[PDB]
């Protein structure tokens, strides 16, 4: 393994305690990395998910803490409510591909904190609908983002109307 | 969730992530006592532990081993026994009586030999 | 490695160990100034007991509870949870001055409705009077304590210097006071305000003591805590010890057994 | 016999005479008194054992003779001594506060310290 | 020491110093003899050679050659092969402390730590 | 104002010779922060 | 179990008791027992010898040597040889008994002759085939049929932990053998438990269908009970229920 | 990562998103994707084209196999191969 | 240094460091062929470092008082004390002088920890008022380590005083 | 010392100390937290946090792994700014403003443009 590793541009780490936490992909971004990065990644993808590894870096220190007590004061607590959407968010049942134009919606949906006022048990159930509600109301955006690959200020504030309409649901 | 269906995946996949928790605070818990757990996970602990004495089911022909007449159980009638424990439905009797029996029928009768 | 993944999380369990045993030491000194400070308070409580019994004062149900902001305390925090639900079953509707985040905190759980007051800053300070007595001071403009015939408050007593039992005693009412026997062996004219008055004094005088009880009760469950503590985490300094080493030989017969089957050839 | 007791201090736990300023007026004990409940309004107090004489400065509190001739005071803090201009500095600032301004209740207890300071 | 045992007929005490570099030194010739090292490098004759050196050390009914040995343990790991091969040898250990020795305690023996199988 | 804040107002006056020990003083002075619930509702925690 | 926790004296015992035993008629109610002593030093035999004597009990038992002083090969052909003698016995229906005294340090003299015959080093440095010696001593002694003559040779080799752990490839390769094992905690026996047998790791797999009827009757379920004390006490180590209390209770009795 | 624990399953999941290219036109945007199994049972593999004969992406996919009876040569061989298809 | 020792004379020589001097055997005795051993180093390698250190001696007066102090220096690989090359030379050197890394870190330069320092001969060649003035200051120091824990509230004067005491 | 400039030692040195306290005190905080943890020893932790992010300074050819023009400072400008960090000149400059900037007239800015 040390050998290859050497050789490889990207590690992508499966964590075998996580695999049973239920989170598949099982990918712990610890020990994943990409080193060609994100010239690889849609223009689209890239604007949404530019902090999308520095909240989990957040949740991951402040999870840690929080294993070991002591009252975790507002901030890191937003970060610990924001970082568990996260983690709900990212599961995925295997042998169930998903289109980008349909992985930039709910990416941006966490990132601009929406996800945050839904529960967290209850995340799968608003990601498939949030992808309902845009495939009757906001499918015009779901082209938009499929044809034009890039969010423009017109798409990431339909995006957004789209989202906050949906919070309420 | 195909091949043994949905209801059957899903009731094993609560019951390998409560199990994988009971397993991820067992240090936790030896370095400070239960009581000092927080009290959302302390339920799933105390399930955790019921889970865990659950999943005896006394040799069926190494029943003269162990000394205790053998329980086989069906594997409709496990899922269901499962289930219920997973919503905790028989969860308020004692861990004795989760332990070394077969179904859930048996884990009542087992409280009430245990009550006795 | 294996070796190196053994060697760093036991280097964890003897940093948890030595901060459990500092913790215990610090405890003990700490828990000296609030057992030497109890006395006196008690022995002040004691005096105004000497009233109530002569008296014979005995009194909606307002519940109190105290415990600190603090946590690993002990079972402090948990014992007067279930004691406290246990009387909140006795009245399904009292409402619940919650002296200091913890309590708060499991009790709120059991009946959020019945959770009206929640103070907190309790556990950083030790017992004074300007605490007690401010508490006290809003108990009666904001509960309105006087109006509820029955007040109780519960507190941990620490029953033996290695234990504490959670405990309850009934704060009398005005109106009890009144009624209650040996008057004339206690004179009140009307000139003199003395249950409404007495009533409001003696409110915070249990109220200060309650908290001296239970104060020395959670430094001395923190540090009875702290030393049972280090006992766990040494038996698992000495568990991974033994797999350290075992893990040390072990890598060294590994690659001495490599070079001797290359040589070989 | 006095119980003297305070919430960090206890000095008396027989006490012959006591002479106590209480919402009443003065009171005086000696032996058996007749057994009452008084409020103690903030005070200069002498306690007496024996002929001996200990002055105190006490901050209110109560006064209660039991019927088992327990003289049953609590009070905040307490001796004499320790009341001696510093106080009398702070006190025209409260004279002061009370212009502007619970505080206009709490200069007015000033008001009352004043006194009492005075009567040391 | 054989000669003072059989041919004086005396009861003598032997002392060996580190058993530990005895094993160390064997473990150098073992190599030197090409041998293959055996687990933890510890010689294959290891088991062998002590076993030599301690039943010539034995209780004659001519003479016995008591033996004193100082193990010094390899790391304090006495789970290492050649403390292991020592304490089948030993029938008694003397565990002496410097901590003992601190506490103004000459000798230095360790009480709680000493044990003998001989103490039967 | 209540009976026993009259007297506490006064035995905090009280501690003033200037001479007086720190546990007095400390007696004296208070941090603790008054949070104040309802029905959970939470007016704010104004300082006790 | 652990080294020198009166190893030897947990045989010694089985022996003893077999002294009244020996003392009958019944040629299946004899135990011909042999203590093969490999490794240990000439002294300590002598020793166990005069004990044996002291007990009168050497007559009906044969000591084999191969001690400490003795060299490698022989200690190889120790327990093979040892077992010749122990067929005779079973071969003649008679029961008997063999207490291989110490198989793992046969193991170690396997090792050194493993390595002096410069065949590469097996796992945990102790040749590969350590397996088949083991099991091929192992397995010649058994209980044979009437036809066969109703012959018995009751086996009990002695391994030494290595840390007191089970785990390690010496002792597990012996557990896989044998039909039971007899596991003693080195904690209990310091703790003055004498003799001290871990009950944790105690089994024993068909020996539940030789005892007499009277030692099933008294002794029913009091491993379970025993192995609900371990429990108990496990957890006890916050409120005891009074059930919990009494097994306890029980339990220290 | 730890062995066959979905080891198999992470890498296929990607190939079958590929399909949605692959299905659709401009050939540029099209991958073809080449699974290669490497001493891996003949049963793992056939429930592999399985998979991906129902989801139909054997209309791109090439199975490069070496299966754990085959010839450790053929092995060694096996990925050398794979390159050069 | 012997010619200077043989003269009579005395001399500090200071092997720096012996470590490497390992490997450098170590490549010798594996192209000569001759069996590896421990830690991949060859088996004499206890023979050789011994050798050498044996060389250094306070002689007699017969050998005109004459000396070679020695101070071999041994690298720490990782801090891995119980490596065999330093196994070794612990055990053939009469005292060792241990340094910590954190005191380094901590800018105490000389940033040897004095806990594991030990000299077998110390306090017999030591300056006379030297030897009076710092028997205590040892003493201090062990409780200053103690007392180090103690770094993180409600704290006892005793050891607040030893505290201040250590670190000055 | 000498060989690269007294102040810039003293400085340099200081910020070790800073950080090394940090680290000490980052197992203190895992369990005990900042809540028992001294005002002075909280202050010298924020100090290393603020310094800790002031390492941080994008690099022009990782404007493909950030975007964000690197910096190129000044030696004198770095010890200075450096050096009243230490002094808590700019402890009264978020945390973040530090972050993923150049010297001291970024880290300002930063601190305005947060506040904006």
């Amino acid at each position: 393994p040390t050998n290859v590793i050497s050789i490889t541009d990207g590690q992508i780490f499966l964590e075998a305690e996580l695999f049973y936490k239920g989170i598949r992909p099982a990918i712990n971004v610890g020990l994943s990395v990409s080193r060609v990065g994100s010239a690889a990644q849609v223009k689209a993808l890239k604007q949404v998910a530019g902090s999308l590894k520095l909240f989990l870096a957040q949740y991951r220190e402040v999870a840690a803490f929080a294993q070991f007590g002591s009252d975790l004061d507002a901030s890191t607590k937003q970060t610990l409510v924001r970082g568990e959407r996260l983690t709900q968010l990212l599961k995925q049942n295997q042998y169930s591909p998903l289109a980008t134009e349909e992985q930039v919606p709910l990416i941006y949906a966490g990132v601009n904190g929406h996800l945050d006022g839904i529960e967290l048990s209850r995340i799968g159930e608003f990601e498939s609908s949030f992808l309902s509600y845009l495939k009757s109301n906001h499918n015009e955006l779901l082209t938009e983002i499929r044809e034009k690959g890039e969010l423009s200020k017109e798409l990431l504030a339909s995006l957004k109307s789209a989202t906050e309409s949906f919070v309420a649901t | 969730a195909a091949v043994v269906g949905q209801e059957h995946y899903d009731v094993a996949s609560k019951v390998q992530e409560t199990l994988q928790t009971y397993k991820s605070l067992q240090d936790i818990i030896a370095i400070l006592g239960m009581d000092e757990l927080s009290e959302q996970d302390k339920l799933t602990v105390e399930r955790a532990r019921k889970i865990q004495r659950f999943l005896s089911q006394p040799f069926a022909v190494a029943e003269v081993f162990t000394g205790i007449p053998g329980k086989l159980v069906r594997l409709k009638d496990t899922v269901a026994s499962f289930k219920a424990v997973l919503e905790g439905k028989y969860d308020n009797i004692p861990e004795h009586a989760f332990y070394m029996v077969g179904g859930i029928e048996d884990v009542v009768a087992k409280a009430e030999k245990l009550a006795a | 490695a294996t070796l190196k993944e053994v060697e760093m999380r036991l280097k964890s369990i003897k940093n948890i160990e030595k901060i459990t045993k500092t913790m215990k030491i610090v405890a003990s000194t700490r828990l000296s100034k609030a057992e030497k400070a109890k006395i006196s308070a008690k022995k002040m409580d004691e005096a105004e007991q000497l009233f109530y019994k002569n008296a014979e004062t005995k009194n909606k149900e307002l519940i109190v509870a105290i415990t600190s902001d603090k946590g690993l305390c002990g079972s402090i925090h948990s014992q007067l949870a279930k004691a406290v639900r246990r009387h909140l079953n006795d009245q399904p509707n009292a409402d619940i001055v919650t002296i200091g985040d913890k309590i708060k905190m499991q009790l709120l759980r059991t009946h959020p409705n019945n959770i009206k007051l929640s103070i907190n800053g309790i556990g950083k300070d030790a017992p004074t009077f300007q605490e007690s007595a401010l508490i006290a001071d809003k108990l009666l403009s904001v509960m309105k304590a006087g109006t509820y015939p029955k007040i109780s408050i519960f507190y941990n007593d620490p029953v033996s210097s290695l234990s504490f039992e959670p405990s309850e005693k009934p704060i009398f009412n005005a109106k009890t006071i009144e009624q209650s026997p040996s008057f004339g062996k206690f004179e009140i004219d009307t000139d003199a305000n003395v249950p409404r008055d007495l009533f409001e004094y003696t409110l915070a005088n249990q109220m200060l003591t309650a908290m001296a009880q239970g104060y020395a009760a959670e430094i001395s469950a923190r540090r009875n805590a702290m030393d049972n503590a280090s006992k766990n985490a040494g038996d698992m300094i000495n568990r991974y010890s033994i797999l350290y080493n075992r893990t040390r030989q072990a890598v060294i017969t590994n690659e001495l057994v490599d070079i001797i089957t290359g040589a070989s050839s | 016999k006095l119980q003297f007791a305070l919430p960090h201090e206890t000095l008396y736990s027989e006490v012959t005479q006591v002479n106590l300023p209480a919402k009443s007026g003065r009171i005086g004990v000696l032996a058996n008194h007749v057994p009452t409940v008084e409020q103690l309004l903030p005070g200069v107090v002498e306690v007496m054992e024996g002929s001996n004489s200990k002055k105190f400065f006490i901050s209110g509190g109560f006064a209660t003779v039991q019927p088992d001739s327990q003289l049953c005071v609590t009070a905040i803090e307490a001796p004499l001594e320790s009341f001696s201009e510093n106080i009398k500095n702070l006190l025209a600032e409260a004279k002061k506060n009370v212009s502007s301004s619970r505080e206009a209740a709490e200069a007015a207890i000033q008001v009352e310290v004043l006194e009492n300071l005075q009567s040391v | 020491a054989e000669y003072f045992r059989d041919e004086e007929g005396q009861d003598v005490l032997l002392f060996i110093d580190n058993i530990f570099r005895f094993t160390q030194a064997g473990s150098e010739v073992s190599a030197l003899l090409g041998r293959i090292p055996s687990a933890v490098g510890y010689q294959p004759t290891l088991a062998t050679d002590m076993g030599l050196l301690q039943e010539r050390i034995t209780t004659t009914k001519k003479g016995s050659v008591t033996s004193v040995q100082a193990v010094y343990v390899p790391a304090d790991d006495l789970t290492d092969p050649a403390p292991a091969t020592t304490f089948a040898h030993l029938d008694a250990t003397t565990v002496l402390s410097r901590g003992i020795s601190e506490l103004g305690i000459y000798p230095a023996v360790d009480p709680l730590d000493s044990k003998s199988r001989l103490l039967d | 104002i209540s009976y026993a804040a009259y007297l506490n107002v006064a035995a905090q006056a009280i501690r003033s010779t200037e001479l007086q020990t720190a546990s007095v003083l400390n007696r004296s002075q208070t941090d603790a922060f008054y949070t104040q619930y309802k029905n959970a509702s939470e007016p704010t925690p104004i300082t006790k | 179990g652990d080294r020198q926790t009166g190893k030897t004296a947990v045989a010694l015992d089985t022996i003893l008791n077999q002294k009244r035993w020996n003392n009958g008629s019944d040629e299946s109610k004899k135990l011909y027992c042999v203590y093969v002593a490999v490794g240990q030093k000439r002294s300590t035999v002598a020793q166990l010898v005069q004990t044996l004597e002291q007990h009168d009990a050497m007559k009906y038992s044969i000591i084999v040597a191969a001690t400490a002083s003795e060299a490698a090969p022989l200690q190889y052909l120790a327990p093979f040889t040892a077992a010749s003698i122990g067929e005779w016995f079973r071969d003649n229906g008679k029961h008997a008994l063999i207490v291989y005294d110490d198989l793992s340090k046969q193991a170690v003299a396997y090792r050194q002759l493993s390595l002096l015959l410069r065949r590469p080093p097996g796992r945990e440095a102790y040749p590969g085939d350590v397996f088949y010696l083991h099991s091929r001593l192992l397995e010649r002694a058994a209980k044979l049929s009437e036809k066969e003559g109703s012959g018995s040779l009751t086996a009990l080799p002695v391994i030494e932990t290595q840390g007191g752990d089970v785990s390690a490839y010496i002792p597990t390769n012996v557990i896989s053998i044998t039909d039971g094992q007899i596991f003693l905690e080195a904690e209990l026996f310091y703790k003055g438990i004498r003799p001290a047998i871990n009950v944790g790791l105690s089994v024993s797999r068909v020996g539940s269908a030789a005892q007499v009827k009277a030692l099933k009757q008294v002794a029913g379920s009091l491993k379970l009970f025993l192995a609900q004390y371990r429990e108990v006490a496990a957890f006890a180590q916050s409120d005891l229920d009074a059930s919990t209390k009494q097994t306890l209770v029980r339990g220290e009795r």
